[PDB]
DNA sequence: AAAACTATGCATGCTCTACTGCTTCTGATCTAGTCGACC
DNA sequence: GACTAGATCAGAAGCAGTAGAGCATGCATAGTTTT
């Protein structure tokens, strides 16, 4: 997967849009805008770099390249920023529906095959490489074109044509007095008709719902942070790759800005002789360290050299039982460890080999490790690791090896004697209710950085104008009253079992 | 922490010579002094050292008197470590022609401690003796040395060139045994060593060492239970204590140097900005917000601090190694001096152990800290139980990558000749052998047990340019190689197995 | 193909963090 | 800022600025003149534009050294939020004490305030439950 | 002689600035093909 | 002849990730002064 992904959003400007079934209720056209807004601000803090579009269609006003009519293109492909959503947010309303009639207009004709030629040609004018296309069509119209035949197949040819090109095509479609019914006419321009989405749908779609999930978490496209050699011998080596599943996320970095116009200012760092004060080029300085009353003094071509062990890689070493491995010797974030056919051919199968006996014989491969030049060797344990895959068959463990970091002697520390006192049945028991009362299922996704969604809620306030800034809840805060409730009496018991009538644990 | 060592050579002919096929025992006697002394200039432990020498024709001594505590000079005294002391080992130590008997040593430098002992808290106080024992012994003392040596509370080693003797060396080992029985008993056995032992171990500088900060909280469960804890730091990624200081190649020194930070903007005339006009910002899409940092304090994220709450409790099986994220690991014990938290945190360990259960919880260092989501595990060996402390990832820390199966893959299934090849190479090359009389297991390559060898280069690398200022620097010593590559044996087992591995895998670089 | 992001393609749609949910 | 939008709000946080309702451009453009600040335009003060103000002007807009005008008394009248401390009885002797000093009996309204006036609208007097409403007395 | 206040060293976290490696965009070059018009 | 279009290689810029240095917080410990 390499390129952009781009998206078009097709908006219906017909009269049937902007009518409230009910009084306390969202008009179709106010619901694709808070989508669009929704995605675009996804988008944002998600993936910046990818392009988006917004086009309107049944509009009594034309801007596009061909100078068709009824067809406004409003924002052509470009990365998103918060001027577009600025420009979005004037139709969020009923005034806002007003300033658009004015602005552009509706109740118009239009043909589909003119409104997918113009998106078409957008596509074609990008001039980056773009890995997914796609059209999202917000309408309540299921028969757009019912008196006339000839509209509609022109439409079908130029789905079809779109189609073969390698455009998806989705349909987004919003409540409708009557009822939406796909099968009438936009099953052969839709891209995929499952086999549910053929019943009449009283509701707008679930699509909807998923849009306007807001998601505020990178996403960081597939990249290997090394290709590397792995050595079992002098003569024996193969090719592999090297991952990070995890990775902790950051705040973006700060930019440094001029405060009268809000521009980027540069930065330089120079180091320059107190006496005659001339800058000093890097060649004229040394490097210096005191020890035992005495000044030590090497050139910083010495001070790299001194880190040269051996070249980037992995050494074989031997192989360890896992059970002499232990948890908490813990150094480092883990890697992944997978084959790479590009530089050598047959790694594959010595890899498949290694992997299949390693979990079979359960051990663990030791090696020397070397990331890159002029860097220390460590020591790491791969660890088989096997393909398990959840219900929908969706593989959630991948398979090839764990690189786990190995301590050295000075990466562990003395601790001080303390007595050993144990506890009785009673207590542990206690405890062990205590426990069971307060047992729940954990997955590696249930929780969410405060501090960076706070972030990005006050990055948003301050970009878009909002009244005040969104507060996140926090999920890592103890639920106290709940557990309170749970435990009852437990608490007091165990208080009463293990701790003196005067102890005062607070003070 | 502090500590005295008062280090007694003998300068006799009696090492002057020796096989010529062997190393002199004053030549290992010097080697090893050098070691011992790098290694406390390269550990700044504030320690100190004394250097005695008897057996030379000068005589300098605190006492005098008559013939007796003769022939007997205190090179130096007492004072830190330096490189100046290093070069005096390396030059005017110089053999002598004369003999002395160890015991008046042994007086004077029982006399040297404890002149100089005062006015400082040194709380040990060692001396080693290096003797061939080839003098005659004037036992006539004894009983007022160990008296004395139990009312200081000193310690004494020994340090001989054997572990084929002469009966005058036996008599020396003999009353050195009696000396050592006297003192402590059947263990002083064990402290009179040989110069080869001696050599092995201090052929390694000493590792960096720091000391923990202990960290009190209270765990809570819920709202109205509290355990007094205290938590150390147990692995962590050790790092050189100093760093490099840059210098001016001429005057070398660091206060003719100093940096400068420039700011302008983004035009031709290349306008200047002072530090006081420079706001924040960031990037939100294709334009930049700014965004000041008094604002940015107002509207961040504030949590009380010092908490570690326990969230909840999850059988161990869901909590996976490689998931665990941060760069430390943390032993949580009871408050010190506390019988009531020490009782209420065994109960809590033990309970989780026994149901196989894991706490997960929220960890805060103080204020300024953001806040974690960890896992904290039992951990019961058979003198001591705690909690273990490490990290857990957040959502956005997770990295959602597909990679292909290969179980399944037509192109790279492996035949059974190769899988049976890569199964003897992997019993050839263990690293674990079974002792099946315990039915234990032992660790043939002990990593956590190899001292970083960074260090090791850098502190050579220091050494050599010191005591050789100019020279190029050395290659990394082959005793550092040894002690980071595997077993000989290992090697040597696995070289057929790797042959018939490399006929069957047909590998081919592009 | 099944369960993925409507917003990011080539990406499974993640659960919402719902923190602790007691049994 | 004529927006109470975030940012004025960080900018009060700070008591280290002022922030001016954009009438006060209006204002200066019109008459082409550098008016100064009034309370009604300004929309926070800092510590020390605060003890300018309190000296030529009360807590309130209305000033102490200048006079008044209708509009400028319904700028104050429309500041302050509200005040329900009283009864009516308190109420009712305040205006009568406020009539009285200031002479303004002569007003169309307000000069049955210092009479108490009872009617025949019940069958038998001091009963309330025989209430004879549907009568030109209940008008009256 | 005992208790309270202060100095200095060291551990700890967070933030900011260079260096290496992977991915994508642009420029430059070569090779193959098309078109105008003549004959 | 003239010109255009497609494919390919090389260099460079952008981005990600690690390492190293610097800055602020607090306390351990000891020393010094006061009563």
């Amino acid at each position: 997967y390499s390129g952009r992904d781009s998206l078009i959003f097709l908006v219906d400007a017909s009269k049937a849009m902007f009518e409230s079934q009910s009084e306390d209720e969202l008009t179709p056209f106010d619901m694709s805008i808070q989508c669009i807004q929704s995605v675009y601000i996804s988008k944002i803090i998600s993936s910046d770099r990818d392009l988006l579009a917004v086009v309107f269609y049944g509009t009594e006003k034309d801007k596009n390249s061909v100078n068709f009519k009824n067809i406004y293109v409003l924002q052509e492909l470009d990365n998103p920023g918060a001027k577009r959503i600025l420009e979005l947010d004037q139709f969020k309303g009923q005034q806002g529906q007003k300033r658009f009639q004015d602005m552009m207009g509706h109740g118009s004709d239009y043909s589909l095959s003119e409104v997918l030629w113009v998106c078409a040609n957008l596509f074609s004018d990008v001039q980056f490489k773009m890995s997914h296309k796609r059209i999202m069509l917000f309408t309540n119209e299921d028969n757009p074109h019912g008196n006339d035949s000839a509209k509609a197949s022109r439409a079908r040819t130029k789905a079809g044509d779109l189609r073969d090109t390698g455009i998806f095509l989705d349909l987004m479609h919003l409540k409708k007095p009557g009822g939406f019914d796909i099968s009438l006419f936009y099953r052969d321009i839709i891209s995929i008709a499952e086999d549910e989405d053929l019943r009449v749908h009283f509701e707008e779609s679930s699509k909807l719902e998923d849009l306007l999930r807001k998601v505020r978490a990178k996403e960081t496209r597939k990249r290997a942070l090394s290709r590397l050699k792995l050595k079992l011998n002098k003569d024996i080596v193969i090719s592999v790759g090297i991952y990070n599943l995890v990775q902790k996320a950051l705040k973006p970095p700060p930019i440094k800005l001029y405060r009268e116009t809000n521009e980027p200012v540069k930065t330089k760092t120079r180091t320059f002789n107190t006496s005659t004060g001339g800058l000093l080029l890097p060649s004229d300085t040394k490097r210096s360290q005191i020890y035992g009353s005495r000044q030590i003094i090497l050139e910083k071509e010495e001070t790299e050299e001194l880190k040269r062990f051996d070249d980037p890689g992995l050494m074989l070493m031997g192989f360890k039982p896992l059970v002499l491995l232990k948890k908490h010797h813990y150094l480092r974030p883990s890697l992944f460890v997978y084959p790479e056919e590009s530089l050598v051919i047959g790694s594959s199968t010595l890899f498949s080999a290694l992997l299949i006996k390693c979990l079979e014989k359960e051990v663990a491969a030791l090696c020397r490790y070397t990331p890159r030049r002029n860097i220390p060797p460590y020591f790491v344990a791969l660890v088989p690791q096997e393909e398990e895959l959840d219900d929908q068959k969706i593989q959630v463990t991948p398979p090839g090896f764990q690189l786990v970091f190995l301590p050295f002697a000075d990466d562990k520390r003395k601790m001080p004697f303390t007595e050993k006192i144990m506890a009785t049945p009673e207590q542990v028991g206690k405890m062990k209710a205590i426990v069971e009362k307060l047992r729940f299922t954990y997955r590696s996704d249930s929780f969410e950085n405060p501090v960076l969604q706070q972030h990005f809620r006050n990055l948003e306030a301050l970009a878009l104008d909002l009244m005040e800034p969104e507060q996140a809840v926090d999920l890592t805060l103890p639920k106290v009253e709940a557990m309170n409730k749970r435990l009852g009496s437990l608490v007091d018991e165990f208080k009463e079992l293990v701790y003196p009538p005067d102890y005062n644990p607070e003070g | 922490n502090k500590a005295a060592v008062v280090l007694c050579m003998d300068v006799g002919f009696t090492m002057s010579n020796s096989i010529p096929g062997i190393e002199s025992p004053f030549e290992q006697a010097k080697k090893v002094i050098t070691m011992f002394v790098q290694r406390q200039v390269f550990a700044e432990n504030k320690d100190e050292i004394a250097l005695v020498l008897f057996g030379t024709d000068g005589t300098d001594n605190p006492l005098s008197g008559g013939d007796q505590y003769q022939n007997i000079t205190v090179h130096r005294h007492l004072m830190l470590p330096d490189f100046d002391l290093l070069e005096d080992i390396e030059s005017k130590i110089q053999p002598g022609s004369q003999q002395a008997d160890f015991l008046d040593a042994l007086i004077v430098s029982m006399d040297v401690i404890q002149h100089e002992t005062i006015g400082k808290k040194f709380e040990k106080r060692h001396i080693e003796i290096f003797t061939d024992l080839s003098s005659r012994f004037s036992k006539s003392q004894l009983d007022i040395i160990i008296h004395s040596l139990k009312k200081c509370d000193i310690s004494l080693q020994f340090f001989l060139p054997f572990s084929g003797i002469t009966e005058q060396q036996k008599e020396g080992l003999e009353i050195v045994k009696m000396v050592m029985i006297s003192l402590e008993g059947e263990d002083g056995l064990d402290e009179i060593y040989s110069f080869s032992e001696s050599l092995r171990k201090l052929c390694v500088f000493k590792k960096i060492e720091r000391h923990s900060i202990h960290w009190p909280c209270r765990l809570t469960i819920g709202s109205n239970l509290s355990i007094r804890i205290a938590a150390y730091k147990s692995i962590l990624q050790e790092r050189v204590k100093k760093t490099w200081t840059v210098v001016d190649a001429k005057t070398l020194k660091k206060e003719d140097i100093q940096k400068e930070t420039v700011y302008c903007l983004n035009d031709d005339d290349e306008t200047e900005v002072l530090k006081e006009d420079i706001i924040q910002g960031f990037r939100y899409g294709s334009d930049i917000v700014p965004f000041s940092k008094v604002d940015e304090e107002q509207m961040k994220y504030k949590s009380e601090g010092k908490c570690f709450s326990v969230l909840g409790f999850c059988k161990s099986s869901q909590v996976q190694r490689r998931f665990f994220m941060g760069n430390q690991v943390l032993k949580v014990f009871a408050a010190r001096d506390d019988e009531a938290a020490a009782v209420a945190l065994s109960s809590l360990i033990h309970a989780l152990d026994d149901l196989d259960m894991v706490a997960i919880v929220r960890y805060a260092y103080d204020k300024r800290a953001n806040p974690q989501v960890g896992v904290a595990f039992p951990h019961i060996k058979h003198n001591y139980e705690c909690l273990v402390y490490v990290q857990l990832p957040f959502m956005e820390d997770l990295r959602q990558y597909m990679f292909s199966s290969l179980k399944n893959s037509k192109k790279y299934a492996p035949t059974e000749a190769q899988l049976n090849a890569v199964d003897a190479l992997i019993d050839s090359m263990s690293l674990a052998k079974k002792d099946e009389k315990t039915d234990t297991l032992e660790d043939l390559f002990p990593t956590t047990k190899i001292p970083n060898p960074r260090f090791q280069r850098l502190f050579q690398c220091l050494l050599h340019r010191a005591l050789h200022p100019r020279e190029p620097l050395p290659p990394i010593q082959q005793h550092i190689w040894n002690m980071l590559n595997p077993p000989a044996e290992v090697t040597t087992k696995s070289q057929i197995p790797l042959s018939k591995i490399k006929t069957l895998f047909p590998l081919i670089e592009a | 193909c099944p369960g993925e992001s409507l917003i990011n393609p080539g990406f499974k749609s993640k659960k919402p963090a719902g923190g602790v949910d007691f049994d | 800022a004529g927006s109470e939008n975030i940012r004025v709000k960080n900018i009060i946080l700070s008591n280290k600025h002022d922030v001016v309702k954009p009438a006060w451009l209006l204002e200066c453009f019109k008459t082409k003149s550098f008016v100064p600040w009034q309370p009604r335009f300004m929309i926070h003060m800092c510590p020390s534009t605060k003890e300018h103000f309190a000296r030529e002007y009360d807590c309130y807009g209305d000033s102490y050294f200048i006079d008044t005008d209708l509009n400028q008394l319904k700028e104050v009248f429309s500041g302050i939020k509200n005040s329900n401390e009283q009864t009516p009885e308190e109420m009712a002797s305040l205006i009568a004490d406020l009539e009285y000093r200031y002479s303004w009996d002569c007003s169309p309204l307000s000069m049955f305030r210092r009479h108490t006036v009872y009617l025949d609208s019940y069958a038998v007097i001091n009963d309330l439950s025989t209430k004879n409403e549907g009568t030109r007395l209940a008008i009256k």
